[PDB]
């Protein structure tokens, strides 16, 4: 079931639930050197996704790392890295709060799309004169 | 002349078929579209629209290359239109 | 007939990819070369 | 245009400078880890560490009853940082002094000195799936409105068994949902760790039968399946009740 | 000019994707310029300085190594996967799969956060680049209007320039950032 | 050939600037970039 | 009696095959006199029989633990193997752990300085194409 309207701030436009990235790593690469046998991406992954659904579920209220730490553990230290982490890559605790604003308006609006000098791709203001009609044409 | 758009692999025709029949009465909504075709993302189908070709067109110079721009004439520059 | 619509919407995101290869090349501000002279503080901070 | 940069944000205000505006209340921390970071815990991890925290006795006013692990073999944390992290958690009031936090990590801090993981058992014996002894752990809990209490052998001379997986199996009661799990680790954590700990004190981390109170907690050889009201110790009952703690 | 309030574009920056980085360093450098009444204080900013000194490391290596970022065909570019576990698996069991594996047929190192800095092994060095000022009519003869001024003045369109351009706009900012206390928020 | 085009790209910058005279020939630029795909995918996010 | 997975039709009910050895080795440091190759026999033919009892309906394993009070780490650990091997439990599509939660599908997206979303071109038009007339 869904019954929220969830934002995200876009350069995380990265992350998704399903995989995983090179960012992630390059900050949490305590799980990937293949080393201690009990920490493993995988684990990793579940973690990951068991928060941010967490988060996701009433977003606009705070979820804390203690919350997830009751919940489900294999370690503190490791869980309250990644948290804080995710903290601040927004995928979580982000909506905490919410803001508003009447917003008046001004001559530039976003359904303002006129006939106009134009930066982009080619296009030709001026067609033909006659003599151009003398061609033995296709 | 004679121009062929059945010309795509690893989309069906009838994938194609499908997504410029919706785009035809529909507007432009990928939504819609991506619903309108056969499991491909919007997105998919938003590059994929934008590869599509219109082979009979572009004519193989000095104007050939360039644009909004150009060399003046009133001296012998037609050299560059003999490139 | 759909042609002109793809070329649009192409000339929208090629003018936005576009848009990410500007860095200020365009201008050349000033970057605040503020210290004309080493003030007063300066020497007095080497002999201290 | 739009305004977002920090939780829907404002990007549109009278052109001024804000840092880290982020704080669910102060809530912002990453600075300083990459490279201590990935210096440190690029190498071997190693056993970790239950602990429990009791400070609502009449000493001092709180609702301090929780539990919770902690690798001992980490440097990267002011642990104070994660209490005060923890503390706001609990949405307490910000005066952490009348919410004294030394305190706390001076309890912490304290439990944490007297671990040496299992003993040579893992550090230096290893022993397939252990030798023998399953303790008769004994596991009780209270959580939400329901306390659980269980028995079972559960063996101590072996390493290659670790908790959380009798936790997730377990888990297939009810719902068992989620918080139940951990403090069962960790209370088995806890309930293994002292003997041994307590057999640290003496010397049978190699050898065989300990010295007089080793005796009497044990399991036995076992040779045949046991009787019904004998192993009716070991099932699990869920059961409401008005609090009296 | 004005808008442009926030500080936590580090975020964006840290990022890896020639986007951002475009939109936070631009505005950045704009920032910094500004003066009249902006600066760049000290409260949890030196995340800011880190990402800044990685981005530079990382672009003037590769560039070193003449190989453009930001665009391959690869992608998240590690596992993807919901395989056979709820949260705790690899533990003995593991062996079975082995053994499964041999009957259904009928430890890394990681590196550190940057690159090396020296020994790079193309970068040998070769004397070059001991010129004095006098380059500036150089700078001039190149800056020099000719047939072949081969100055696109205008954006990358190709992506060496675009790295050109990007460290030289880093360099600016980082400048720029460099006139107050705060100096020992960089000092060494 | 490089003469004449700097010609024109002078004659532009010292005007109005536009990033592409060129690539009405779809096929080249985007079956021989991909850039396209991730670009637009953050458009359509937003859009 | 009741068919298995095809590639699993080897057990012996009766006997100790050596893929279970190789599997689990604990059982044969002949150093362990609280464990042997017959108990672990009576574990696994009491366990399989069991099973085979009401296959129709799942088994879990904590019975186990309240039925024959051995150590539950080999318990949970063989009870693992002959599900994986699908001796026991293969007429069955329940017993899962929960979140309370499953996951969502929807997102939105706003990083607003002035760049993406846009970097605000001028106006354009032209949707569609025109006839020469000519």
């Amino acid at each position: 079931p869904q019954a929220h309207e969830i934002v995200i701030p876009s350069y995380s436009k990265w992350f998704n639930l399903e995989k995983i990235h090179s960012i992630e790593v390059q900050s949490l690469p305590e799980f990937f050197t293949n080393r201690i046998p009990s920490k493993t991406p995988e684990v990793y992954m579940r973690y990951r996704n068991f928060m941010v659904n967490s988060y996701r579920l009433n977003p606009n209220e705070y979820f804390s790392v203690t919350t997830a730490r009751r919940n489900v553990s294999g370690d503190a230290a490791a869980l309250f890295r990644l948290h804080k982490f995710l903290t601040k890559w927004g995928l979580i605790n982000y909506q905490v709060d919410s803001k508003l604003l009447p917003k008046n308006i001004e001559p530039p609006l976003t359904s303002q799309y006129s006939t106009r000098h134009d930066a982009p791709r080619g296009l030709f203001p001026f067609e033909s004169y006659k003599p151009s009609v003398q061609l033995p044409d296709m | 002349v004679k121009i062929l758009e059945q010309i795509d692999e690893n989309w069906s025709k009838e994938d194609l078929q499908k997504l410029l029949k919706g785009i035809q009465e529909f507007g432009a909504d990928w939504y819609k579209v991506a619903k309108n075709v056969g499991n491909k993302s919007p997105e998919q189908c938003i590059l994929r629209f934008l590869q599509l070709p219109i082979e009979d067109k572009f004519l193989y110079s000095t104007i050939a290359f360039l644009v909004g721009l150009v060399n003046p004439k009133t001296v012998q520059s037609m050299t560059q239109r003999a490139i | 007939q759909l042609l002109p619509l793809q070329k649009a919407v192409r000339g929208h995101v090629l003018q936005f990819e576009w848009h990410q290869n500007s860095l200020l090349t365009n201008t050349h501000p000033n970057f605040l070369s503020k210290i004309r002279n080493i003030n007063v503080q300066d020497a007095l901070l080497t002999n201290q | 245009n739009g305004y977002s940069g920090y939780g829907n944000g404002i990007t549109n205000t009278t052109t001024r400078v804000i840092p880290q505006v982020e704080v669910g209340n102060r809530k912002h921390y990453l600075e300083d880890k990459l490279k201590v970071y990935k210096q440190a815990m690029n190498e071997t991890s190693e056993q970790l560490v239950p602990i429990r925290l009791e400070f609502d006795q009449d000493r001092d006013r709180f609702f301090l009853r929780d539990t919770l692990l902690w690798n001992k073999n980490d440097k990267l944390i002011k642990i104070e940082d994660f209490v005060d992290d923890m503390l706001r958690d609990y949405r307490f009031e910000d005066a952490t002094r009348e919410q004294h936090i030394d305190t706390i990590c001076q309890s912490i801090q304290e439990q944490i000195q007297e671990f040496q993981g299992n003993p040579y058992i893992e550090l230096n014996q290893d022993r397939l799936g252990g030798d023998d002894l399953r303790i008769r752990i004994k596991l009780d809990i209270v959580v939400g409105q329901n306390q659980l209490i269980d028995q079972f052998e559960w063996d101590i001379s072996n390493s290659d068994n670790c908790p959380e997986e009798f936790a997730e199996s377990m888990c297939q009661e009810l719902e068992l949902p989620g918080e139940f799990v951990t403090a069962i680790a960790h209370s088995i954590r806890e309930q293994v760790h002292m003997y041994h700990k307590s057999l640290a004190l003496l010397g049978y981390n190699f050898d065989g039968s300990a010295r007089s109170r080793m005796l009497p907690t044990i399991t036995l050889d076992d040779v045949y399946r046991p009787a019904a009201e004998s192993k009716i110790f070991t099932p699990n009952l869920l059961q409401i009740s008005a609090a009296e703690l | 000019e004005l808008g442009a309030i926030n500080l936590h574009a580090l975020s964006m920056s840290l990022q890896s994707k020639n986007l951002g980085e475009i939109n936070t360093a631009l505005n950045t450098l704009l920032v910094t310029s500004a003066d009249s009444n902006l600066k760049i204080s000290l409260v949890k900013y030196p995340e800011l300085l880190d990402s800044l000194a990685i981005l530079g490391m990382n672009l003037l290596s590769n560039l070193s190594q003449n190989v453009v970022p930001y665009h391959r065909n690869t992608s998240d570019y590690y596992y993807e996967d919901a395989g056979s576990n709820q949260y705790y698996v690899t533990q003995h069991d593991k062996m079975v799969d082995k053994i499964f594996e041999k009957v259904n047929n009928n430890v890394k190192q990681w590196d550190l956060l940057p690159e090396p800095i020296r020994f790079l092994p193309n970068q040998f060095p070769l004397k070059i680049h001991r010129t004095p000022y006098l380059t500036s009519l150089k700078k001039i003869k190149d800056e020099i209007d000719d047939p072949f001024t081969k100055i696109n003045t205008r954006g990358a369109e190709d992506p060496k320039v675009l790295i050109n351009d990007q460290l030289s706009t880093i360099s600016m900012i980082l400048r720029n950032i460099s006139f107050s206390d705060n100096n020992s928020r960089i000092m060494s | 050939n490089e003469c004449i085009a700097s010609t024109s790209n002078a004659l532009k910058v010292l005007s109005g600037d536009e990033g592409y005279n060129e690539d009405m020939v779809r096929r080249a630029n985007f079956y021989k970039e991909n850039e396209a795909m991730l670009r637009e995918n953050i458009e359509v996010i937003l859009s």
